């Protein structure tokens, strides 16, 4: 089982499509009633819903927001009956600092939310987390609730979805400060996903909601496998011991209106797609860490085998020089078209992707040498006196920087 | 004595298939399911105490665990591939055979030579191999122990433990090597 | 030509009994009477037969009449299974204790005496302990009510002493708690589920064998000695009703030291039963 | 069986929304007469009800008020006809010691009613009082009511819904007395369920229709398992005897539009929901004494030994360091649709209520210092002479308080 943390606008929307693309997948009404053709399906539902004596299926997610417009639109959409009312929270009334305090203030009845979901679940696996790092209320609200539980909660998995701000589009004007702190929290208690505007509309070029909608396409087949039980790689602990910052291409990204070509796609000619930098929807010989390919639909061995062969000989890829990847195979939902006769998805742990923090760094160092916008956190209580939190954060990101 | 070395799990058959599923047949099954349990425990143990490495983020000797850690795990989970690529490829032959032939000694036979091939292929029957590879099983329990009885750095002769096995899993490890340079290609391409 | 007939006749044996003679009604009505299951009626049984304490309480004119009495206050019964309730003795007692020996046996006719055995005799041993089970909930009440009208009288002699029956109350309530939870509910949602000829009478010895789970069984039997120095104590502290508060004050510590050893033979009797597990969860809940 | 007795504006609405709840729950018509699906019920009636040669239902209540205005529009409601004329009683013409004065003026035809409700049934368990401290009506009268009858039947329970005035709105100008005077006559008499408008409404929100619909409820769910007989707890005194001042909370105190969100509601959650202050309806480490949970719909008594042993792992509840809780079940009535897949009721002894009475004394030694409001007391017998009434009611509520 699991949990989802949704903040923000950002983290709204992507909680919206993730579980219409969840609802999908498995079979599941848009009020929460089961179709008669999946009456008697296999797939495992447990993972993220938990179905109720009215024989509906409720989400295991909690919609957090400081502010009410995005949430009521939700809850006028055709999904709204879905949802659990008493889990969604609304403020009753663009800062980190301000987002934080709330999120002092607001400690008791969050966790009592997430108290009386997780005392739902026999086996509790992990958390997972969708925002951006960007905006006030993702930023902060993030970086209080991953704070307060990995204190309260230190045998559980934290798992993040993380937006990054776009950079060569010059959107928050403070965002050096809000990306750089909530990055100090990903690193002091963040366990394990990168995303980035920039390099996602880029793909989605060559509205939000198509946007997140790949997005929502990238978690799901992230969770395929742990919701489709197998062989191996039942767990996500399974998923984190083979790569322990990541990276994410999936390679049938194609329109509904693009099935026209219907390419003989082999697997091996996936897993090769997955490798390049094209794919990889994110923006010194920098070299992998980790590299997994989690492959939909039928898939011989035997052609696994040959591809890696293949492309270890064609050595397109490079390694640390210090230490000694990884195909995964699942089965797709029986329901949704398969449009695709092989399909695949890769997550990687590469050095390159220290770059994005030399960036910020070097966007926040362009800043606090001036006292740019610094009048609005000098309000709030914790940067009241002084700001020597911004410069401990600032030195742990050099930090990893400098074990990149 | 070890429980898990006596561990088992039988099948009360009905009737028709009684004729089908005797008591030898069912008892080569069940050696199968001793020994896929076996790698199944490793793997299911070796994985936690990495979900603990990385867990243990806040030695310039300790960074040795993941060193190994990591060659005990690529010649391990790889190892538990071909098994995928074993099972879902015999089976897929031994449920082809049944729905081809009209005749019923073809099954018997059919399914018997399927059976053959599981002890054949999961290198079971081969000893050298399976006397070689069962060093590794419990050489991780060792291992994955020695992370778990402790949260310190590898002092209190830890460290005087730990380079012990690795002159002797990496010797394993080569030893093995040369084991393999008919049925090992699929395997060995992998680990290659 | 012979297995195609006697699945016919069996079949059409088994339904002959539920369909027209109701042996599904029997075991759900027997239980309303002897397991005490139905309330206001061990409640009013028991209640009438405590407010009594030799040669009276003994003659067929009071305790064979108290159960017609009982009856119409049962507001559930006086059907015609609800006859046939003979409460009857099996012993003559000469004159503190936890003892009043007294069995209620039901009766049959022919074609339902067949399979409800007459040593399914069991009934009545499993009575004669949850009969004794109320004499500590009535006395303890009684207590619990004489105290009430000594209420000014506000000193640490008073309040120390009622802290004693809120503290040997709750472990009344809570070995009742368990027979109300393995010998009703959940021994009977086997047999209940498991039913739908021969069969009929193992599943009928399998569903009483009730006392298992009961505490009965000379297996477990050293646990259920320990029970009576406990109801015993209970008893005593019923007598003393502060002229003699040190009297008292005495007794209570024996009763936590004999509780406190009782968590120790069950657990040591863990490790030779999945039935008293949960006993220990029980008893224990926030101690040790 | 069981009598109840309820005073001033306060108590007569308690107990109009009580008996309309019992008729909705028991299947009485508005007239007293029974509905045809309801022939052939188990329920068991006598408790609160007692049968009539015309086949109606009268229930066991009596009416007293020193108004009549409450009392008329009750006979103006479509259930006027279901109470008994006989036993109501209207004062044919603000103040506890006016209240005290008419109640000794009073006397006999109100014990007329009494006895010849009590000779009606073969065994009586206790009495029921609902009535407010505040009021003048209420409190003096409940308390010449409570001492008679403590005199007269010294061998029947007495319980109380007492409704305690609202402080953090400043509404009975001479509250403290009258309050102070209550409580000296339920300690020195009362055998046992504290009220507060102050929390009640504060749950209500997050007319005095809806606030007793809940006060109702709160009773009615507290007598349920005396209404349904079952195995355990089958009488009021095995609910005093595993208790024994007391605070209440229930767990579907939802709207009747609330229930679109139809949560999958286990045993665990409710019990663990009982527990937090917020549910408690009522506004130094201070602990508990005693906690109660009566639980209605289906329940698997192994999910109650898993919640019980979880919450006592998770040390959520603070006890007595001096003295070694109890998880009883009930049935719910066959009628009334089961909205709610597990209900939960809980009430508690805690040591923290004593903070009410040094509250109230606060408000009472903040009056007696400047002799406020006064002249209204002397005119009264009881007061007419001098106030060691006052003092003595005072130093009994300091004792207990010491006691606490």
């Amino acid at each position: 089982e699991i949990i989802t943390l949704q903040l923000g606008q950002c983290g709204n929307q992507i909680g919206f499509e993730f579980w219409k693309q969840l609802c999908a997948e498995h079979g599941i009404s848009p009020e929460g009633i089961v179709e008669e053709f999946a009456t008697e399906g296999t797939d495992r539902k447990d993972v993220f819903f938990y179905q109720a004596d009215d024989e509906h299926y409720i989400p295991r997610a909690v919609l957090l927001d400081l502010e009410p417009r995005v949430i009521h639109s939700i809850l006028n959409s055709p999904y709204a009956k879905l949802y659990n009312p008493e889990n969604i929270y609304l403020s009753e009334h663009n800062n980190w600092a301000s987002g934080f305090s709330q999120g002092e203030k607001i400690h008791e009845d969050i966790f009592d939310i997430i108290d009386r979901e997780a005392d739902g679940s026999d086996s509790l696996e992990g958390f997972v987390l969708c925002h951006s790092i960007a905006g006030g209320t993702g930023s902060g609200l993030g970086s209080y609730l991953l704070e307060r539980l990995n204190d309260r909660y230190p045998k559980k998995l934290v798992q993040t979805y993380s937006v990054f701000p776009n950079q060569d589009e010059m959107d928050v004007v403070v965002q050096p400060y809000n990306s750089l702190l909530t990055l100090k929290r990903l690193t002091q208690n963040a366990d394990c996903v990168v995303l980035d505007n920039t390099a996602l509309n880029r793909i989605a070029t060559d509205s939000f909601s198509q946007i997140n909608q790949l997005v929502s396409t990238i978690m799901s087949a992230s969770t395929t496998t742990l919701r489709y039980p197998g062989y191996m790689n039942n767990d996500l602990i399974g998923l984190i011991a083979s790569l322990i910052f990541l990276m994410t291409g999936y390679t049938p990204l194609t329109t509904d209106q693009s099935v026209a070509s219907v390419r003989k796609t082999t697997v091996l000619d996936v897993m090769r797609r997955l490798l390049q930098p094209k794919n990889v929807m994110v923006s010194t010989n920098h070299c992998y860490i980790a590299i997994l390919n989690i492959i939909q639909g039928e898939v011989d061995p035997t052609q696994v085998h040959k591809s890696l062969q293949r492309i270890r000989e064609r050595k397109l890829a490079n390694f640390i020089p210090w230490g000694p990847i990884q195909v995964a195979l699942s089965r797709k939902s029986p329901y949704l078209p398969s449009a695709h006769r092989v399909s695949g998805l890769m997550m990687a742990n590469h050095t390159s992707i220290s770059s994005l923090f030399e960036r910020t760094c070097r966007q926040y160092d362009k800043l606090r040498k001036r006292e740019a916008f610094l009048e609005q956190f000098r309000k709030e209580d914790m940067f009241k006196d002084n700001f020597d939190e911004m410069d401990t954060s600032r030195e742990i990101v050099q930090q990893l920087i400098d074990e990149y | 004595a070890s429980g898990w070395a006596a561990l088992g799990l039988s099948y009360k058959v009905q009737w028709p298939l009684h004729i089908l599923f005797t008591p030898a047949v069912l008892e080569k099954y069940n050696v199968v399911f001793k020994y896929l349990l076996s790698v199944r425990r490793v793997q299911a143990e070796l994985q936690h105490c990495w979900a603990l490495q990385m867990q243990r983020k806040h030695q310039t000797d300790a960074i040795k665990w993941r060193l190994r850690n990591h060659m005990a795990f690529l010649v391990d989970n790889l190892q538990y591939y071909l098994q995928v690529d074993v099972l879902e490829s015999q089976f897929s032959q031994l449920l082809h055979q049944i729905n081809s032939t009209r005749d019923f000694e073809s099954i018997r036979l059919a399914h018997d030579h399927f059976l053959s091939n599981l002890l054949a292929q999961s290198f079971i029957l081969l000893k050298p191999v399976f006397h070689c590879l069962n060093e590794i099983l419990d050489l991780c329990h060792s291992f994955c122990s020695l992370v778990s009885q402790n949260l310190g750095p590898l002092d209190e002769r830890g460290a005087a433990q730990l380079s012990i096995l690795v002159k002797g899993f990496s010797r394993q490890s080569s030893l093995l090597f040369k084991i393999l340079s008919n049925s090992d290609l699929a395997q060995l391409l992998l680990r290659l | 030509p012979l297995a195609a007939h006697i699945s016919l006749v069996n079949k059409a044996a088994v339904d002959y009994f539920f369909v027209e003679l109701h042996l599904e009604a029997h075991y759900e009505a027997l239980r309303h009477f002897l397991l005490m299951e139905d309330g206001e009626f061990a409640q009013s049984l028991s209640d009438l037969l405590f407010e009594k304490l030799p040669g009276e309480l003994l003659n067929p004119l009071v305790l064979n009449s108290v159960l017609s009495k009982a009856l119409q206050c049962s507001l559930h019964g006086d059907t015609p299974h609800a006859s046939n309730l003979s409460l009857a003795l099996k012993y003559l007692p000469e004159v503190p204790d936890v003892l009043s020996c007294l069995e209620l046996r039901y009766k049959v006719d022919w074609p339902l005496n067949i399979v409800i055995t007459e040593g399914c005799s069991k009934y009545s041993g499993v009575f004669s302990f949850l009969l004794q089970l109320k004499l500590m909930m009535w006395a303890l009440k009684d207590v619990c009510f004489h105290l009430k009208r000594t209420a000014m009288a506000g000193s640490v002699q008073f309040r120390q002493l009622q802290l004693f029956k809120h503290e040997m109350q709750h472990f009344v309530k809570v070995i009742q708690g368990y027979i109300a939870n393995q010998i009703l509910h959940v021994t009977w949602c086997e047999f209940r589920a498991r039913l739908a000829l021969e069969e009929i009478q193992r599943a009928h010895a399998e569903y009483l064998h009730a006392v298992f789970r009961g505490l009965l069984t000379e297996k477990a039997a050293p646990v259920m000695n320990v029970i009576h120095s406990i109801f015993s104590l209970v008893l005593k502290f019923r007598s003393q009703l502060h002229p003699n508060f040190a009297l008292m004050q005495q007794s209570y510590n024996t009763f936590k030291y004999y509780s406190h050893f009782l968590f120790k033979v069950v657990t040591k009797l863990v490790n030779r039963q999945p039935h008293l597990e949960d006993f220990l969860l029980r008893i224990n809940f926030n101690n040790y």
